């Protein structure tokens, strides 16, 4: 408060201790919106109570998940997908512009223990199916949690028994496009970039309203203390502060509205990864359109990314029925 | 630990992190650059001349865009008067001085003393008077020997006849006959009418009251406006790793000043940036460029386990590196990414998360003392997955958890 | 004999120092695509062009010449020993600063005869009454022997008078900022300017424009130059 | 301690800084009353599935398998009961398609 | 802003110029709402092709 309105001064702190309390509310309200971000993110991820691994051999019948799961060669130990994400979405005078006592707190959770959490949930649900959100992980043959999850919509066995090979050609060349439209497309991430502008440039109005005199000689507090009687100033510089402490009003009562909606998006995705990662889902348009057979996860920056396996019909024909 | 009871106002504090205050470092140099570029001002023309003016026709002269420097009387002029009004003789050097005049004319031995405000005489009503709200020096020295000759001199003129008072900073060149009596005058000299205007006489043996005397009156405003004529204080070539108080030629504040890269125009004096921030200065007597960096800013926050567990606590100086900030405005310093933990140590092994710093680091109370670890994200585990084996299980376990959701808040009126 | 400045004339308002900045401005300058007046002293019959002309805010002043004709201008309210004028005149010695009550005739100017060499200087009779004066230092220049084209503003705002040029070798379709050159305080009040030429032993270009307040853009330069400026009244 | 034309201007920054303390009072009641009418319609939705049924929506209502639920009461608040089934002691075997 | 505050004079529209940029901030947010209103009318009905 004070290294904002009242500068370096100490004619001015007296005036400011005349107007009650109005620091130890302006900043008990900041700092309540910087616990509940750091409370979004432990309901999203950290759901899973140990870490699990996937063994070396990798025979999954046909199907191909390495485009999705970690490498060593690039850093933090993060996939080909997860870092092709980073580079779209950019974080942009930030460098000096602290000069009126404004800071940045860095976040709780590095973003190196995300890439740890998101590997976890990934590997678990290969080996194991859905028993491992509901008790102890036991294991069982991909080709046959496959079928397990095929009998769930209506079609029998047999059918992918007997298409074992066309439905692992179909799955591999179906991921693979994705690639293509995210190394292209520069604007496929574009919910994930207001968040960013819009909370970069409200703080520059901020401070570019520190150079408007309300009604005075100037809006620098030395010239109307160099030149000006010592009775006489007390009565413009009391023009100054209700000028600065209204505009630093308007900046918490936007940001406390704004910071309602992010709360009510990460009550989705707490949803999302309950219900369409740890099961199978039977709501209709909830986990993708068509009918659900599976989900995998990828983490992003201030966002979370999901990839649904749907299936679709085609080739009818005509018929001829009767009731009995 | 007071602080923090100070601070929410209670006797008892509970388990977390509380900022308590702020973090300033005072600036100890206060320097005035003053740029004193030009030359001196014209100390020499305006003291001593050839000639002076009489009183009834005074002279005026401006002087501006010098450097005030008046050392150099000491060794030639001689004075016998000085006054000085709204200002102290002592702090001359270090202020301004803005629309300065200066004012030559010649006056009596004995008709010194009416140069000063509230005084009556025959040069304070006709001919030279002095304003009521006078800021400004009056000095006046002999020149006998430089204005005296055998058989008088009669160059000198004075005004003996008006109709009334003359007004501060007021002159009349205007010379006509006066009638003192009622009797029209009608323009020729005789009776009751005589020539307002008479001549001086000095002599190389006249007395003291009877010798000439130049004065100068000086006038000017303070602290008020924009000034050209100034005095140096020439405590300049700082030191270039500390912070300090700086009075540039148009600026003011304190930072720490470097050399930079950039190259300034010939055409333009200050830097700014997309935001409205002073960040450059071009020296005025060297042409070399500066920066500004601050200093003075960051806060403090105090950890503590307990208040009646124990009165030990540590500190975090945020966002600073553990150079410039003292161990104890200490033998345990920690180096984080959030800022500089003093009074804990660095453990090895890795427990659960009890009071979050920042960055993946946590801190937590185990005699006892305070340690800070990393936080662990859990177990680890491993499936022996295989293409020809199943996991089934055999018996069954029941268990009854719990769920609390708030549903309503307390109603409230106001007149 | 009427012509349009496309997107000349732009000075330099400010004193201080940006790198890769948009940052807008409001002040006076001239409108873009604004028609000016064409003037012509050429010989065949011979021209000779020198009337008087308003001075409401300012003029934007160029010249284009392959010689060296125009010298300076005349300035005042009536031009007479009643008034003050600034006086501005190049004699082909030393430029020459004086603020006096001078008396003006009717044609004013400079000439030779042949080589080639002064021979006139017929300005004014009478100047008494006066406070300045300033003397260039002496230099040399050659006579005789379009390539170059020279440009001015002139401002009087709070007793000062600034000045902008810049030397750059109809008018062509070039864009460049102004910078300022000179600066003196006068305080007196102007009401119209006149200029006066030579000429060589005979008897008998430039555009004169106007200014308007109106705001720009300007996108400056990582060395702090005005590359582009783009104006905020001309189209939709 | 003052005079009718010279108190007016005395009494004209009370009532113009009480005033301003009031709206934010207000302001800030209209916020917090909007985070609980969306915790308000969490417990009815769970209270018509949860309890007057069986719910196949995994971890909605507890961990693991539902079976059934309780509801009592609270100052202010709702607390709920749940009842799940829970596998242990597995073994090994060896499987086959067909 | 301009004409809600003090009509048409000109002796206002000098005197507001001194009060920094408070009604171009309110002049965005009644725009803001503006958009999500008939954003809000599609997703509801338009869910066939
Ligand atoms: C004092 O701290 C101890 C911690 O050992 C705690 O058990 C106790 O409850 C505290 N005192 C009170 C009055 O709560
Ligand atoms: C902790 O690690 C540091 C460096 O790895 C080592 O010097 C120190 O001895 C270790 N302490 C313990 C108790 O293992
Ligand atoms: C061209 O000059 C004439 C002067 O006769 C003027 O009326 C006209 O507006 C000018 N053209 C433009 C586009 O301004």
């Amino acid at each position: 408060c004070t290294m904002y309105i009242c500068g370096d001064s100490t004619e001015c702190s007296n005036l400011l201790l005349q107007y009650g309390s109005f620091c130890t509310q302006l900043n008990r309200a900041l700092t309540g919106i910087a616990v509940e971000q750091d409370k979004n993110t432990q309901e999203v991820f950290a759901q899973v109570k140990q870490i699990y691994k996937t063994p070396p051999i990798k025979d999954f019948g046909g199907f191909n998940f390495s485009q999705i799961l970690p490498d060593p060669s690039k850093p933090s130990k993060r996939s080909f997908i997860e870092d092709l994400l980073f580079n779209k979405v950019t974080l942009a005078l930030i460098c000096a512009q602290k000069f009126n006592g404004l800071t940045v707190l860095p976040p709780l959770l590095t973003d190196e223990m995300i890439a740890q959490y998101t590997s976890a949930l990934l590997a678990g649900t290969i080996t194991s199916g859905w028993t491992f959100g509901a008790g102890a992980a036991l294991q069982i043959p991909f080709a046959m949690q496959m079928a397990y999850r095929f009998n769930g919509i209506g079609v029998t066995q047999n059918v992918l028994y007997e298409n074992q090979k066309l439905i692992a050609n179909q799955f591999n060349s179906a991921i693979g496009k994705i690639q293509d439209s995210l190394s292209s497309t520069a604007s496929a991430l574009g919910k994930l970039q207001d968040v960013v502008n819009q909370n970069a440039q409200a703080l520059n109005t901020l401070v570019k309203q520190l150079s408007s005199n309300f009604g005075a000689i100037s809006s620098v507090l030395n010239d109307i203390l160099s030149r000006l009687d010592p009775p006489e100033a007390e009565v413009q510089i009391d023009r100054l502060i209700t000028g600065r402490l209204q505009s630093l009003q308007t900046y918490v009562t936007q940001q406390l509205i704004r910071a309602a909606e992010i709360r009510a998006s990460a009550n989705l995705a707490a949803t999302k990864m309950s219900e369409c990662v740890l099961g199978q889902s039977k709501r209709v348009d909830f986990c993708g359109k068509g009918y659900h057979l599976m989900s995998f996860p990828q983490s992003a920056p201030h966002g979370v990314v999901f990839l649904h396996v749907t299936y679709v019909p085609a080739q009818e024909k005509n018929f001829t029925t009767a009731p009995a | 630990l007071s602080e923090t009871k100070c601070t929410l106002k209670s006797f008892t504090v509970e388990k977390g992190i509380y900022q308590t205050s702020n973090f300033r470092v005072q600036p100890t140099e206060s320097i005035v650059r003053f740029p004193n570029i030009t030359n001196l001002c014209p100390f020499g023309e305006v003291f001593n001349a050839t000639r002076f003016a009489s009183v009834y026709a005074w002279n005026r002269k401006r002087i501006s865009n010098c450097v005030a420097d008046y050392s150099v009387l000491y060794n030639s002029a001689s004075f016998s008067t000085f006054k000085c009004y709204g200002v102290s003789p002592t702090k001359l050097n270090d202020l301004c001085f803005t629309n300065v005049y200066a004012d030559s004319f010649v006056i009596r031995g004995d008709e010194v003393r009416q140069i000063a405000p509230g005084q009556t005489g025959k040069i304070a009503d006709y001919n030279y008077k002095l304003p009521d709200d006078f800021t400004g020096c009056v000095i006046a020295w002999n020149s006998n020997n430089l204005d005296s000759k055998v058989g008088g001199n009669y160059n000198y003129l004075y005004r003996l006849f008006r109709k009334s008072n003359l007004k501060p900073f007021e002159r009349d060149i205007s010379t006509e006959i006066y009638q003192a009596g009622s009797t029209p005058c009608n323009g020729v000299e005789g009776f009751n009418c005589y020539f307002p205007l008479q001549s001086y006489g000095f002599q190389p043996t006249n007395g003291v009251g009877y010798q000439p005397y130049r004065v100068v009156v000086l006038s000017f405003e303070l602290l008020h406006a924009p000034a050209t004529v100034c005095g140096p204080k020439k405590s300049t070539n700082l030191v270039k790793n500390k912070c300090v108080n700086f009075n540039f030629n148009g600026l003011t504040g304190t930072g720490v000043l470097t050399e930079s890269n950039k190259k300034f125009l010939p055409f333009q004096q200050f830097g700014r940036d997309i935001a409205d921030t002073t960040d450059a200065v071009r020296d005025p007597q060297t042409l070399e460029i500066l920066d500004i960096t601050p200093c003075s800013f960051g806060g403090v926050s105090v950890i503590t386990p307990g208040t009646n567990t124990s009165n030990q606590v540590a500190v975090l100086y945020q966002d600073v590196n553990c150079t410039e900030v003292p161990v104890a405005i200490g033998s345990n310093v920690f180096q984080t990414r959030a800022g500089c933990l003093i009074g804990a140590e660095h453990v090895n092994n890795s427990y659960e998360c009890d009071i979050p710093i920042g960055a993946g680091i946590c801190a937590s109370y185990q005699s006892q003392s305070i340690i800070a670890y990393t936080m662990s994200l859990g177990a680890e585990n491993s499936v022996a997955y295989s293409n020809n084996s199943i996991a089934i299980p055999t018996n069954f376990t029941i268990s009854v958890t719990t769920e609390i959701l708030p549903v309503s808040m307390t109603k409230t009126s106001v007149d | 004999a009427y012509t349009n400045s496309f997107t000349r004339g732009v000075y330099y308002p400010d004193k201080v120092f940006r790198s890769s900045v948009l940052h807008s401005t409001q002040d006076l300058f001239l409108p873009f695509f604004s028609n000016v007046t064409w003037f012509h002293a050429i010989h065949v019959t011979k021209r000779f062009d020198n009337p008087v002309l308003p001075f409401n805010d300012g003029v934007y002043f160029a010249s284009t010449e392959k010689s060296n004709i125009i010298r300076g201008w005349i300035f005042g309210t009536t031009l007479d020993s009643k008034t003050q004028s600034l006086l501005i005149v190049n004699n082909a010695t030393n430029v020459v600063i004086k603020v006096c009550e001078f008396q003006f005739c009717n044609d004013p100017f400079l000439g030779v005869y042949y080589s080639w060499m002064e021979s006139e200087f017929r300005v004014y009779s009478s100047a008494n009454n006066c406070t300045f004066e300033y003397v260039s230092q002496p230099f040399l220049m050659d006579l005789e022997g379009f390539k170059n084209l020279r440009e001015f503003v002139f401002k009087n705002i709070d007793g000062y008078f600034k000045i902008y040029s810049k030397h750059t070798p109809d008018l062509p379709q070039g864009f460049s900022a102004l910078e300022p050159l000179v600066d003196l305080p006068i305080g007196i009040n102007i009401t119209r300017f006149q200029t006066l030429l030579a000429l060589h032993r005979s008897y008998l270009a430039y555009y004169v424009g106007y200014l308007q307040p109106r705001t720009f853009l300007l996108k400056y330069n990582e060395n702090g130059t005005i590359t582009d400026a783009v104006d905020c009244a001309l189209d939709p």
